[PDB]
């Protein structure tokens, strides 16, 4: 479509100027046409709510860290709490815009099974963030929520793509911090990313070889760090 | 830290 | 006074946080409660802008870079100028915030040389940060208005001021880059730079002893644009 | 590379 050329063209613009506010605006409204996206315009949607999500990601838990160390009875907690709080809705703000995307259109939508894993896993992460800054039966449906997404995924990366797949190594890495991290589970969060690497490094002439390499990298960054 | 994809 | 405390709090905690949008929100409220600011009011009410118009001026550099590379009869073309004149609306709306802010609180209500010094260079960065991305006669007008502001701040440094303080320091380095990169008279900013950096060695011994840490950077950044300069 | 008192 006549616009929809003019959206990937700002959201380009967008994505090098570093607005990336912009570019999440313009890659969504692509998405609400309806089609199916290719993996360009796939990837400039999965960077621009990765950068709009990780400005609030990163704003949380400096207020949190600097919460948790404040007195009780200290007049200035309260405050420090409500900025939390404004930074937390901002948060789950962008995380049901994505999630809303992901369910009427992206997963739906998806013809290759690499697209519906791509997306499947992209869920589990925007429920994760949720989980991140979740408490009580909130955190409980919001775990199960991820998870669920991150199973689904990992069962079809497993029936349909190689071992070496970016996109199955991806979603082995950002499943295992889920292990880690959210279900507070290290030994199996090690087992994920240590099998993914295994199984990848078997088959390195049958490789796009470089987002391989540096994912699993990632990978065994965090086993190091966990087994440490 | 502890990195995901986003790291890359 | 009791929102005044909050205010600052709630800067501080936005600053570590990074969110720049709401420190300078907090403090431009504490500057429109109208009294003087405190050196450390005023350096926050400095960090909360600069990273604010910082973020604009550097998007302005690459869509700009951008167009600069576009040929005149590309499609995308009026999609890039629309995409410029968009932040540089953004952009002039925070030069014009904080200038009037320096005009109706800053700069009336100083009291001593040293906060007149910090407020008329500031006049001068933001009028420069408009002349980057002006043109016609605006560009004159504003190019006018950054360099006497500038002056004016220059002549009050060099008369009321030690020369190794920071803010005589970073005074000149900013005007040093005015002459570089506005007015294009690289030897003229050589040696405004070269100058300040010169003195500034010469006063050493009377340097406020709290202040070396600031001095001994600030200087470097002298030399380091000396070295460029003087390159290619 | 030109610098100003932001790249302090």
């Amino acid at each position: 479509q006549g616009e929809k050329t003019e959206l990937i063209q700002k959201a380009k613009l967008a994505e090098q100027a570093e607005r990336y506010d912009d570019m999440a605006t313009c890659m969504k409204a692509v998405t609400e046409q309806g089609a199916e996206l290719s993996n360009e315009e796939r990837n400039l949607l999965s960077v621009a709510y990765k950068n709009v999500v990780g400005g609030r990601r990163s704003a949380w838990r400096v207020i949190s860290s600097i919460e948790q160390k404040t007195d009780t009875s200290d007049k200035k907690l309260q405050l420090i709490k409500d900025y939390r709080e404004k930074v937390e809705s901002e948060l789950r703000s962008i995380c049901t815009t994505v999630l809303e995307l992901l369910d009427k259109y992206l997963i739906a939508n998806a013809t290759n099974p690499e697209s519906k894993v791509f997306y499947l896993k992209m869920k589990g992460d925007y429920f994760r963030y949720l989980a991140e800054v979740a408490c009580g039966d909130d955190r409980k449906q919001t775990i199960d929520n991820s998870q669920g997404a991150y199973q689904e995924a990992f069962d079809i990366s497993k029936k349909e793509m190689q071992p070496t797949h970016p996109i199955r190594l991806g979603l082995a890495l950002n499943f295992s911090v889920f292990y880690y991290e959210i279900l507070n589970n290290p030994e199996l969060a090690c087992t994920l990313a240590k099998t993914a690497f295994d199984e990848a490094i078997a088959e390195l002439d049958t490789l796009s070889y470089k987002d391989s390499t540096l994912i699993m990298q990632l990978l065994r960054d965090n086993l190091t760090l966990w087994t440490s | 830290r502890s990195m995901s994809e986003t790291g890359t």
